[PDB]
């Protein structure tokens, strides 16, 4: 295995094949979404998605070489970030809409249904448009997500940090590779590589805000108790 | 914190 | 003016010459420090530093090219992030210590003096070590900071976004240039370029946390009435 | 919010 011996193409394939499935929301809401109504939906979705992420994480080259304690940590910091990059990637072709699920496409206005939720919707949408504006390829999308998983909790945890960095380097050669084959010039490659990474900065920022927002919804018991999703949220107070 | 732990260990 | 016209070396020089000074903490309160005591210090420092940052921001190529409303926004989102990258950069050659001011070098333990403060300290320190671990050259340091100023508030604000991106591209060619001249290979350059940007992700994360922490200190009344610094903090609730 | 505004204009 060792994520340091697979050619770029083996890396991209490994990441594509590891891709989780896309899930559906509850097929029975639709009704003038109330704040409770809509929150139970997104959390129920997030809860079932977490299970697929946990099993996705293992399929990411080298993640396993890690100690359990370190796999636990990494997913506790990036769980929302990763959920968000997916949503953003799925919303790509629905300008003005956020495709939370194939049966739950929301536009900015519905974000107003939950106190403080619209702000984050705007950020998510801006990034969606940013990806489309950049015509982000799926091949790149899987890299970016794998990077987030490894680079978010690495500095909060030395041989463990070392591995994460050796790997993150392979994901960067592989990312550059994807750009080279698309005919870009060197300047356009490192130029694009910088553009994509700079977005991971807003994805962090949006996650921090959402994390704080989710926590605010819990203090209003407006959010159900999906244990897995609760633990994840709790990892951000510890 | 066990839920996340358990799931990371399964087959 | 246009920054997209000046050459790489002109860019680095422009950024070095624009650099702000390393201010001093208030002399006398030497040590130790009460939670109040230490907070009055860091905020008084941050408050006087803001004035220098505002004037630094104008000296950054292409910034004064933005409209006022946009310069105001950009600085409202990155002010703490920028303060932090500076501290981290100044702490570089002070393993285990955070050089807030020459006359105010703090080690992890003193972070325990202010509630919830220590946690941030560990993050700052981990980044300091990360920079030293990477031998960050000042030339790179000035680029990274300029990037933060432009890339933090750009998706929270279309010709305005366009400029910010055209510029951010110049700062990336210029950043690549700095690595090329250091003898690094192409692979090592885009590899290093990715490493540096991925750190801007933790700098965002640490800022979010500090921002939330500062706000928590205001609700306790340990934070002096530093108007400029208050407005900045307020831009993150409004 | 004026402090930040004023300072950005001193030109
Ligand atoms: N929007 C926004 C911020 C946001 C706030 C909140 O209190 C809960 C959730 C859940 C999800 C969510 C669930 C499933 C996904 O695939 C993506 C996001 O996003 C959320
Ligand atoms: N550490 C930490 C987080 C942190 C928390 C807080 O409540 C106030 C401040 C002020 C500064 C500060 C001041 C001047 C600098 O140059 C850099 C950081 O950092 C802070």
């Amino acid at each position: 295995s060792l994520a340091l011996s697979l050619t770029a193409d083996q890396m991209v394939s490994a990441l594509l094949d590891a891709e989780p499935p896309i899930l559906y929301s509850e097929y029975d809401p639709t009704r003038p979404f109330s704040e409770a109504s809509m929150m139970g939906l997104l959390t129920n979705l997030a809860d079932r998605e977490l299970v697929h992420m946990i099993n996705w994480a293992k399929r990411v080259p080298g993640f396993v070489d890690l100690t359990l304690h370190d796999q636990v940590h990494l997913l506790e910091c990036a769980w929302l970030e990763i959920l968000m990059i997916g949503l953003v990637w799925r919303s790509m072709e629905h300008p003005v809409k956020l495709l939370f699920a194939p049966n739950l496409l929301l536009d900015r206005n519905q974000g107003k249904c939950v106190e403080g939720m619209v702000e984050i919707f705007d950020m998510l949408l801006a990034t969606s448009s940013r990806f489309r504006m950049m015509n982000l390829q799926g091949e790149e999308f899987v890299c970016l997500k794998s990077i987030i998983l490894l680079n978010s909790g690495v500095y909060t945890f030395l041989e463990e940090k070392d591995h994460i960095h050796r790997v993150l380097d392979k994901i960067t050669d592989t990312l550059i590779h994807l750009m080279a084959k698309a005919g870009l010039t060197l300047q356009q490659q490192h130029q694009r590589l910088a553009q994509l990474l700079l977005i991971l900065s807003h994805i962090r920022h949006m996650s921090n805000k959402g994390m704080e927002h989710l926590y605010s919804m819990k203090c209003k018991n407006v959010v159900p108790l999906y244990d897995l999703l609760l633990e994840m949220l709790d990892a951000h107070r510890l | 914190h066990k839920i996340l732990h358990r799931l990371l260990q399964d087959s």
